[PDB]
RNA sequence: AAUUCCGAUAACGAACGAGACUCUGGCAUGCUAACUAGUUACGCGACCCCCGAGCGGUCGGCGUCCCCCAACUUCUUAGAGGGACAAGUGGCGUUCAGCCACCCGAGAUUGAGCAAUAACAGGUCUGUGAUGCCCUUAGAUGUCCGGGGCUGCACGCGCGCUACACUGACUGGCUCAGCGUGUGCCUACCCUGCGCCGGCAGGCGCGGGUAACCCGUUGAACCCCAUUCGUGAUGGGGAUCGGGGAUUGCAAUUAUUCCCCAUGAACGAGGAAUUCCCAGUAAGUGCGGGUCAUAAGCUUGCGUUGAUUAAGUCCCUGCCCUUUGUAC
């Protein structure tokens, strides 16, 4: 089975739990004192947002390769409400997930592409497929 | 007198 | 019909109001009766 | 039996929602971008997506396979583009390779249920015209 | 989720101001003029206090540590840019002012602007706009 | 919709204007041929289960313009042609024009440009080295520089944005877009990618694009899923104010704008009284281009979500036609 035939929400939650269990993803110094997005009015509600977002990011990188900082910021954009003024669109943040892609580099699941960006390594693809099979097995039973 | 219904 | 429903009579009463009407010509127009006619129009009669 | 190159490709549009179905003989897998037909993002409209499956025979969709690729559209538009894609992919395959008597009966059933499974809706976006925020509307104006 | 937790207080009178205990800890300490919503979140994260419990269930020791974080947040090596006032004009110390401290500092700045007779201070004394507003249709509520 | 058409008829031939014509979207498994695009396969690799399993399943990872290492255009668009003309059945109709139901049909009223003579004391002399006349002309109303305001502020008026909440808002995840501009004679000023630094606007090094080749498969927003708040002017509504920093240029105070912490007023759907809207319509909601050293709450358009109301009249306000009083 591939990652397509499993629930996307449960696959992300399972991968985030797996990263928490391993505990080897690189954690920046600014743990729970920064906002995930520019548009937000508050800090992230729940902890382990670093693991959950890294889980989703690895999934987006699986579907589409050769993605860099500019590609990621387009993806995770958020609905920026500016109160009295009409609301507009804001791209995702930059530095925090640079620690995520350095974390993935530390865990040896991303590799620099020939022209730019980061591409999935065999180690990362194998891990994503087995956890997908475990998710499917858990859903069935 | 606006043609609402259809002496 | 609203009066008929409350009416005691076995559908035997239908009063009619008949009133003679007289308008001079200055306000015949205002009433909208006797709207102005065409040049061949004038030579007409009752209307229908 | 093992007949090569027995594949037919169909296309459907619903407000620039181009859905292409590559139908051939197979085990009966229906995938969209390699993602299962049931495992689609609009789970609320999943019943609409599976309507050809529930209407026509599951044996027919097990003998044949469909692959859907979408480049354009929206969310309701894309679901209907895919839904009409598999319906006319089955119709095209049932036209070319199997008895046409069954092709007439499945087409009659599809028309009886809903004609939109086969027809592309002509209605498109209507260009805005100056003087008002919408295409038909007018910018509210007062004399004084 | 205890039914009737012991030592439950409907209100708390810390920092001379009441905090609505029936609301959560991350959102009841916000009645302090120096503590808002985002700042309340980050200090609770530093104090590793669960957000499910309300303000009426925290123990006295937990409340005291929260107050200490309020008074001297820069001691815990929190980011400097997160502070209320940074790089004070009168002193080089970086610190956050809470409740009456924020009002006292603001009035000290306002009387300072009146003494210097600057453009911002003059319009503050006159009760007018500063940030490029259009008093042609701005200020139509609070001024007769 | 239409002196369009049909008929009694002193009108017949016509002509102007509707119409007709032109612009964009609706289609064949039709044609031409498009590596500046895709599809199916081909020989690979990465994997997933598993015996070495299977014509297994995904790849926007490789190439099928120095190549035999294959073709084609269904989907991406650019040239030409019919198809929709009230054509076919039924009903109404002076059996005529015309109106409606219906089957086959991509669609049974798809939206827009031009649009007869003429009337405006309609507005523009601040659109041109188009201009009549008058006006200050060397203490110019020119040209040159600098600063200030064009925004000021007690009050009323137009279009508009934000919301007054629970169908809600917050946090995290998931899935889709096209019109279209993008390095300039004088004119310096373009779109941006990749990688690093920074909490954020932002900064640094390395490149592609004069363009279906790069942004960009334009991973946009309510929308689909999970948690929290639960009728409390309550994390929502965020007006006004302080501090810190980069942004653009010479310059931001009389804050271009943006990023973080802050104070956090009204706003329980609002009396009269009006406006716009009939199908991809209204409306939500965004995003392009016009503006630009930097920019939108304006404007034109492009989208995604996207329903009921009616197929009627002149009751209120106005236009058209005739009969037409009228020293006009």
């Amino acid at each position: 089975v591939t990652v397509k035939d499993v629930n996307q929400q449960e696959f992300v939650r399972a991968l985030a739990a797996f990263l928490k269990k391993s505990g080897k993803l690189k954690v920046p110094e600014w743990v729970d004192t920064v906002k995930l997005a520019k548009h937000k009015e508050l800090a992230p509600y729940d902890e382990n947002w670093f693991y959950t977002r890294a889980a989703s990011t690895a999934r987006h990188l699986y579907l589409r390769g050769g993605a860099g900082v500019g590609s990621m910021t387009k993806i995770y954009g958020g609905r920026q409400r500016n109160g009295v003024r009409p609301s507009h669109f804001s791209r995702g943040s930059k530095s925090v997930a640079r620690r995520v892609l350095q974390a993935l580099e530390g865990l040896k699941m991303v590799e620099k592409d020939q022209d730019g960006g980061r591409k999935l390594t065999p180690q990362g693809q194998r891990d994503l497929d087995r956890i997908a099979g475990q998710v499917a097995a858990a859903n069935k039973k | 007198s606006q043609g609402q219904c259809t002496l | 019909r609203d009066i008929s429903e409350a009416s005691v009579f076995d559908a035997y009463v239908l009063p009619k109001l008949y009133v003679k009407l007289h308008y001079c010509v200055s306000c015949a127009i205002h009433s909208k009766v006797v709207r102005n006619r065409s040049r061949e129009a004038r030579k007409d009669r009752t209307p229908p | 039996s093992k007949g090569p190159l027995q594949s037919v490709q169909v296309f459907g549009r619903k407000k620039t929602a181009t859905a292409v179905a590559h139908c051939k003989r197979g085990n009966g897998l229906i995938k969209v971008n390699g993602r299962p037909l049931e495992m689609i993002e609009p789970r609320t409209l999943q019943y609409k997506l599976l309507e050809p499956v529930l209407l026509l025979g599951k044996e027919r969709f097990a003998g044949v396979d469909i692959r859907v690729r979408v480049k354009g559209g929206g969310h309701v538009a894309q679901i209907y583009a895919i839904r009409q894609s598999i319906s006319k992919a089955l119709v095209a395959y049932y036209q070319k390779y199997v008895d046409e008597a069954s092709k007439k009966e499945i087409k009659d059933i599809l028309i009886q249920y809903d004609r939109t499974l086969l027809v592309a809706d002509p209605r498109r976006c209507e260009s805005k015209k100056f003087g008002g925020p919408g295409a038909r509307a007018r910018y509210q104006k007062s004399y004084r | 989720s205890l039914v009737i937790p012991e030592k439950f207080q409907h209100i708390l009178r810390v920092l001379n101001t009441n905090i609505d205990g029936r609301r959560k800890i991350a959102f009841a300490i916000t009645a302090i003029k120096g503590v808002g919503r985002r700042y309340a979140h980050v200090v609770l994260r530093k104090a590793d206090i669960d957000l499910t419990k309300r303000a009426g269930e925290l123990t006295e020791d937990e409340v005291e540590r929260v107050i200490t974080i309020m008074q001297n947040p820069r001691q815990y090596k929190i980011p400097d840019w997160f502070l209320n006032r940074q790089k004070d004009v009168k002193d080089g110390k970086y610190s956050q002012v809470l409740a009456n401290g924020l009002d006292n500092k603001l009035r000290e700045d306002l009387e300072r602007l009146k003494k210097i007779r600057a453009h911002r201070g003059l319009r503050h004394f006159w009760g007018l706009r500063v940030r490029g507003q259009h008093t042609k249709t701005t200020g139509r509520r609070g001024r007769t």
